[PDB]
């Protein structure tokens, strides 16, 4: 309650150099139903696993995106409508200056 | 470790009329130790900050919980709750 | 100020309900422009040379 919240982050399997379209409608769901998800301020972080490392990459969504992703039914790799001009790449950086923490789920876990 | 200590020596102050009301109770708990330490380590003392509010309310409730205990055990006697 | 005042028991949880009071009326307006910000948010989805040239080759 005393944070906002910033978006999600999550792994891929490689890299790619765009956004996902299974992420901006998962996004863009996250965002339709929840009004306490602006769209100015969530990002979607991806740590792709490229080779002996991770690459990570932060994604906006654009009122564009946003709108698609709220409106998308197709789950597939390539849906109807899919432009890169759905997201915009965000600046996202590194800290040693500050620790940040986890929240887990309390009855079970996370996986 | 004064705010656990402190009944005897209000009591006492209060039958030298050194403290006559609760203000002069907080007045009398700004000349110690434990006022010069609540702003410099808060979190010791279950304080939440070093500003006028937080420490006038936590000496305050310090005073009124060890005056109500004094007042309980039936060794002073506050009329006007002040 | 310097000197703190003694506040009785009834007066520090007024000022306590007060306070609440305050930041549950911030949180409801920040709330509120949460919300005009998301509306916002969602329905914008629905001869000089040349002589500047004279100077630079001057």
């Amino acid at each position: 309650k005393e944070m906002e919240p910033l978006g999600w982050i999550h792994t891929q399997p490689n890299e790619s150099p765009q956004l996902s379209p299974q992420d901006v409608t998962t996004h863009a769901k996250i965002m339709a139903d929840n009004p306490s998800w602006d769209g100015e301020k969530t990002i979607i972080i991806t740590c792709s696993f490229t080779p002996g490392s991770c690459t990570l990459t932060a994604y906006k969504l654009t009122p564009s995106g946003y709108e698609w992703g709220r409106q998308n039914t197709d789950k597939g790799n390539n849906p109807k409508g899919y432009l890169p001009s759905h997201y915009e790449r965000v600046q996202m950086l590194l800290s040693d200056r500050f620790l940040g923490f986890f929240m887990v789920p309390a009855q079970s876990s996370w996986n | 470790h004064l705010d656990h200590c402190m009944h005897d020596h209000f009591n006492a102050e209060i039958v030298t009329k050194t403290i006559e009301n609760k203000q002069d109770a907080v007045d009398y708990l700004t000349w110690t130790f434990l006022y010069r330490r609540m702003t410099q380590n808060p979190n010791y003392y279950n304080l939440q900050g070093i500003s006028h509010r937080h420490l006038s309310d936590h000496l305050s409730e310090l005073v009124e919980q060890t005056l109500s205990d004094l007042e309980q055990s039936k060794c002073i006697s506050i009329e006007d709750e002040m | 100020e310097a000197k703190p005042k003694f506040l009785s028991k009834a007066e520090r949880e007024a000022e306590a309900l007060k306070r609440r009071q305050q930041e549950v009326e911030e949180r409801q307006r920040m709330l509120e422009e949460e919300r005009k910000k998301r509306k916002q948010f969602q329905d914008l989805g629905r001869d000089k040379s040349k002589e500047l040239h004279a100077i630079k080759e001057r």
